[PDB]
C-alpha cells in the first residue's frame, strides 16, 4: 500500500481512539466543553460590563468575549493536549505504524474539530439572543485563525518533542499558560492599557492574533499601533520549522 | 561600550552556531 | 525475505550503553521453519522483539516484504481498561479490515477464547493464562506469512494445548513459524533451520542438528570457562 | 441504521459542497442586483 | 462582493463538510 | 527598500521549503 | 414570535432530554 | 490461630456487586502445613490476599495471633522509583527493627538477590525476575510463623529454584508455609492439610489425599455439567 | 505494644517516605517553595506598589503581601495534598498498622512543617531588608493560624474521603482554589471594594482568617465589620466533625 492510504487508516484509528478516551465513552465531556465558555462569560460579564460600556460603547460585551475567548481556548487546548500526547499512548507505540507524529496529528485534528463546533454553537446562540454575530470580513478571520492553528500546533509539537523526558518541566508550561489569559487582550480591551506597558505587551503573538481576529470580526474596529500579522506569522513559521527539525532528530528515541 | 557589544555578540553567535548545527544534523539524518 | 541491515540495539544503563546487538547484518532463509535458540541473556528476547517490531532498533533497519506476526502469548500489546472485544476491535482497526471480516474475527476470537461473560469484562481483572488465551485468539484470528512464538507451550492447561496444536496443524504448511524455545525437542520437531544468537551475532544452520551441536558446544565452553 | 449507511463520500460531498456552490454561482453572478453606496460624515 | 462571498462560502462549506464527514465516520464505526 | 524584502522573502521560502520537505519525509517514513 | 418560541422550546427540551439520558445511563451501571 | 469471622469480600462491577466471599467463617488448623487449592476464579487469589491482608474485607474480620507474611514473588508491595535497598529500608521501617538487625537484613537481601550493581538502581528498570528475586529476599530476610506463596516455584532459572529450596529446607520445621499451587504433587509434598475454596466456602481436609479427591471430583462435576 | 507507640512509629515512617517523595531526593522542592513566593511578591509589587501606597500609606506592601500570602499557601497546599494522599499511597496499606488517616495526617504534618519553615525564612529576610517583621500580638496570630490549619486539614481530609472513586471531582476543587486567591483579601486591601459587594464576601472563612491574622500583626490596623472569628471557628469545627464521621463510615473501605 501507499504511505498516504495507510496514513489515513492510522489517523482515523487514533482519531476514534482519542474521541473515545477524551469523551469518556458515554459522551459526557461535551457538557464540560460547552459549559466552560458560558461559565467564563457569566463570571466575566458581571464586573466589567459598565467599564466596557465606558470604554467601547459601540461593541457589545458578550460577542467581544466570545471572539476573545474561543480562539484562546482553542490555542490553550492545542498546546496542552498535544504536549502530553506521547505519554498517553505510550503502551501502544510498537506497531510499525503508530509513530508519535500520527498521535499528535490526531489530537490536533480532534481539538480543531471540537473547538470549531463550539465556535459555531456559540455564534448561533449569540445570534439567537439578538446580538451581532456575522463577521464583516470572513476569510481574513479564517486566515488569522489558521495562523493561530499553525502557531499552537507547532508550539505543542515542540514542547512534546523537547520534554519527552523530565515531565516535571511540563509544569512550567501550563503554569505559564495561566498569565497568558490575562496579559493578552482576551477579557478586557487593550485600549485601556497604559502605553508605558505597551512595548512588552507587543511581544505576545497571541495578542496580535486575537486583536486582528476581533478587527476582522466587528465593523469599524481600531487596531493599536504596532499590531501586525508579520510578527506572529514569522513566530509560527520559525516554531514549526524548529519543532519539525527537533522531531526529525529524535524520531527513533520516542519508542518504548 | 565595546565589552557590551562583545557580550551580545557572544550570545548571538552561539545561537547562530546552534541553529546551523541543528540544520546540519537534520541534513545528515536525511542522508542515511 | 527478512533482513537485518546494520542492526544495533542497546539498553540504557547507568554504567554506559549495554550493547545487545551492534551492526548485525543477517538474512533469514526463505519458506522454511526457523528455530531461534541461544543462551540466557544473549539477546533472544531482544531479537524477537526487533523482528516483531516491539522494539525500535537504534541503528540499522529491518527489511521485510512479507507479513510477520507479533509474538504469541505476550500480554504487553494490549490495554487493561477495555474489555477483550474492545481490544480485538482496536487491533482490527489498526490493521484496517472490512466490517464483515471484523465481525467474523470477533466470532473467531470468541470461539478460541472459550471465556464466557468475562469476554465483556475489562482485561485488568484477568489472570495470566486467560490473557494468554486472549493473545492467542488475537494472533490466530489473522492470516500471517510468518508467526513469532516465544515458547508459548507452557501456558494454559492440557486442553488448551490440545486445541492449540490442533489448529496449529490446521495452519501447518501455509506459513513459516519462528520458535524461540528452550525445549530442544520442539526445535527438532517444528523447525527446518536453526539460527543461534551469541555475543550479538546470529549464525544460520540449514541442518537442525548442526545448530544443536553448536549450541551444546557453546554451552559446554561457557560451563568449562574458569 | 441503514440511513447512515447510504451517506457515502460522494453523496455527502454533493449534499454539502457542490449544490451550495452551484446555487451561489447562479445567484451572485447573474441573479444579483447592484447596490451603490454613498457615504457622509456628520457631527452636531 | 461576489467573488469575496464565493470564497468565504467555499471555505466554510469545506470546513462543515470536514466536520460532518468526521462525525458520520465516527457514528458509522460506532454502530 | 528592495533588498529588505528580497532577504526576508528568501528566508521565508527557505523556511517553507524546509517545512514541506520535512513533512513529506515524515509522510514517506511509513512504508 | 410563535416559530421563535417553538424553536427555543425544542432546543431546551432536547437539552434536558440529553442531560436526563446521560444521568440515567450513568446511574444504570 | 487464624480465623475468618463473617468475612464478605466483593469487587465492584458494572452489573452489580460480584460477591467473591459472603459470611465466610473458618478456622485454620494449627502447627500444620496448609495447602490452599481450588478452581480458577473460585477466589484463591482473593482469599490469599485477605489472609495476607492485601485487601480489606468489606465485612467480618481476620483474627490472627501470629505473624503472617506477604505472598512470596509478588511485585506489588514495593515502589518503582526507589531502589532495591530503599525498598528494604521502607519495608523494615514499617516493621521497625534495630539498626544492627537493619544492616544484617540489608546484607541478607543483597546476598539472596545476586543482582549486583543493579541492586543500587530503581526497580522501574528491573525485569520480572529481578523484582521476584527482591520479593523473595524480603520474604526471607524476616522471621514469620506462617509464610504465603502464590505458586512462586515457576519463577526464575534452575539455580534460583535450587537456592530457594535450600533456604526453604533450612527453614522447614520452624514455620508453617501455605502454598497455593496448581501443581498437585507440590501440594502432596509440602502440605499436611488441604483447604479447598469453592463457591465462596472453604472446606478443611486433614488428609491431603482426601482434599485432592474432593478437588478432582469438583473438577469432574464442573466438566460434566451440560 | 500500645496502639500509641504503633501510631508514633508508623507516622514517623511515612513522614520520611513523604519527605522523600515530595522533595524528590534532589531537594528541588525546597527551591520551588522558596522561589514561588518571591515571584508572587515580585509581580504583585510591580503591579500595585503605587495603588497600595495610596490606599493605606502606613504599612509597606511587601510585609502585607507576605502576611496575606503565606497562610493562604499553607491552606491551599493542605487541601490539595491531603486530598491527593490516598490516590498517591493506594500502593501502601495492606500490611496492617497502616490506615488512610495515617497517610493523611503525615502529609498534613509535612505541610505545616514546610510552610512554617518558609514563614520563618520570609520573616527573617523581611527583617533583613529594613521592614517591619515582628507581630505585636503573637498569641492571637498563633491562635488564628491554628484555626486556619485545622480548617484546611479538615477540609482536605473531607475531600479525600468524599471524592474517592470519583477522581475527576478533584480537578474541580483545584480550579475553585483559583478564585479564592483573587477574593480572600490576599493581594489587595479589602476595604477598597464597595460595601455592596461586602456581605457575600463575608461567606468566605479564609478572608476572615487572613484579615484577623493581619489585625494581630500590624499596630493600629483596621478591621471592618463582621469579621468575627466565630464563623471560621464554627466552619472548621463542623467540617472536622463531618470529615471524621465520613471517614469512620468509609473506614473498612478506601483500601485496595
Ligand atoms: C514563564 C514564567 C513566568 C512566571 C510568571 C509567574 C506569575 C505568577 C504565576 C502563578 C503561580 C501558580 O502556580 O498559580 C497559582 C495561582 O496563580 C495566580 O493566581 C496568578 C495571579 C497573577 C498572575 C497573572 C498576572 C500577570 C501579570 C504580568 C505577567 C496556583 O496555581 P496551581 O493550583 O496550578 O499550582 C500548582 C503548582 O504550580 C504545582 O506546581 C508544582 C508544585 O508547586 O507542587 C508541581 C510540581 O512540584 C512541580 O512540577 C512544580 C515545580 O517543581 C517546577 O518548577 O511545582
Amino acid at each position: 500500500r501507499s504511505p498516504w492510504q495507510i496514513q489515513q487508516a492510522v489517523l482515523f484509528a487514533l482519531f476514534l481512539r482519542e474521541l473515545k478516551t477524551r469523551l469518556g465513552g458515554r459522551w459526557l465531556g461535551v457538557f464540560w466543553v460547552l459549559l466552560e465558555p458560558v461559565a467564563h462569560i457569566a463570571v466575566m460579564t458581571t464586573l466589567f460590563s459598565l467599564a466596557h460600556r465606558a470604554a467601547m460603547p459601540s461593541i457589545e460585551y458578550p460577542v467581544f468575549l466570545i471572539t476573545g475567548l474561543i480562539p484562546f481556548f482553542m490555542f490553550r487546548g492545542l498546546v496542552t493536549r498535544l504536549m502530553e500526547a506521547i505519554d498517553s499512548n505510550r503502551g501502544l507505540f510498537a506497531y510499525r505504524q503508530v509513530k508519535p507524529i500520527d498521535t499528535v496529528i490526531a489530537r490536533a485534528m480532534l481539538e480543531i474539530s471540537l473547538q470549531s463546533i463550539v465556535y459555531l454553537i456559540a455564534l448561533g446562540t449569540l445570534g439567537w439572543l439578538g446580538f451581532h454575530f456575522l463577521p464583516v470580513r470572513a476569510l481574513e478571520l479564517a486566515g488569522v485563525s489558521a495562523v493561530l492553528i499553525m502557531l499552537g500546533a507547532s508550539l505543542g509539537l515542540f514542547f512534546a518533542v523537547v520534554t519527552n523526558e523530565i515531565p516535571q518541566a511540563r509544569a512550567i508550561v501550563r503554569i505559564s499558560l495561566l498569565p497568558l489569559y490575562f496579559v493578552s487582550g482576551v477579557i478586557f480591551p487593550v485600549h485601556t492599557i497604559p502605553p508605558q506597558y505597551l512595548p512588552l505587551l507587543q511581544l505576545n503573538p497571541v495578542l496580535h492574533l486575537i486583536e486582528l481576529s476581533r478587527a476582522s470580526f466587528f465593523p469599524q474596529y481600531r487596531v493599536l499601533q504596532g499590531i501586525n500579522l508579520a510578527y506572529p506569522a514569522g513566530f509560527a513559521l520559525l516554531s514549526l520549522f524548529l519543532a519539525l527539525m527537533l522531531y526529525r532528530l529524535r524520531r527513533h528515541q520516542l519508542a518504548s | 561600550r565595546r565589552w557590551y557589544n562583545l557580550a551580545t555578540l557572544l550570545v548571538v553567535c552561539c545561537l547562530i552556531y546552534g541553529v546551523v548545527s541543528l540544520v546540519v544534523a537534520t541534513i545528515r539524518d536525511h542522508q542515511d | 525475505m527478512i533482513e537485518l541491515r546494520n542492526l544495533t540495539k542497546w539498553y540504557p544503563t547507568p554504567h554506559g550503553r549495554r550493547y545487545v546487538f551492534r551492526n548485525l547484518n543477517f538474512r533469514f532463509p526463505d519458506d522454511v521453519s526457523i528455530g531461534l535458540i541461544g543462551r540466557n541473556g544473549a539477546g533472544k528476547s531482544t531479537l524477537m522483539r526487533l523482528l516483531g517490531g516491539i522494539e525500535a532498533p537504534n541503528e540499522g533497519e529491518v527489511v521485510t516484504d512479507v507479513s510477520i506476526s507479533w509474538p504469541v502469548g505476550l500480554s504487553g500489546g494490549f490495554q487493561g481498561s477495555l474489555t477483550a472485544r474492545e481490544n480485538v476491535k482496536f487491533v482490527c482497526r489498526i490493521y484496517g479490515t472490512s466490517h464483515e471480516d471484523m465481525l467474523r474475527k470477533v466470532r473467531f476470537v470468541e470461539e478460541f477464547a472459550e471465556i464466557g461473560e468475562h469476554f465483556d469484562l475489562p482485561m485488568k481483572t484477568y489472570s495470566s493464562g486467560m490473557r494468554s488465551r486472549v493473545a492467542f485468539g488475537l494472533s490466530m484470528a489473522f492470516d500471517f506469512d510468518y508467526y513469532l512464538i516465544d515458547e508459548a507451550m507452557a501456558v494454559g492447561d492440557a486442553q488448551f494445548r490440545a486445541k492449540s496444536r490442533a489448529v496449529f496443524d490446521s495452519r501447518v504448511g501455509q506459513a513459516n513459524m519462528i520458535l524461540v524455545s528452550h525445549n530442544m525437542n520442539d526445535i527438532k520437531e517444528y523447525c527446518d533451520v536453526v539460527v543461534l544468537v551469541d555475543q550479538g551475532q546470529a549464525t544460520l544452520y540449514e541442518d537442525v542438528e548442526a545448530g544443536i551441536a553448536a549450541y551444546q558446544g557453546s554451552l559446554k565452553k561457557a560451563a568449562a570457562k574458569p | 441504521m441503514k440511513l447512515v449507511s447510504r451517506l457515502t463520500a460522494k453523496r455527502l460531498q454533493w449534499a454539502l459542497v457542490y449544490l451550495p456552490m452551484l446555487v451561489a454561482t447562479v445567484y451572485f453572478l447573474v441573479f444579483s442586483a447592484d447596490r451603490y453606496v454613498s457615504e457622509s460624515v456628520i457631527t452636531v
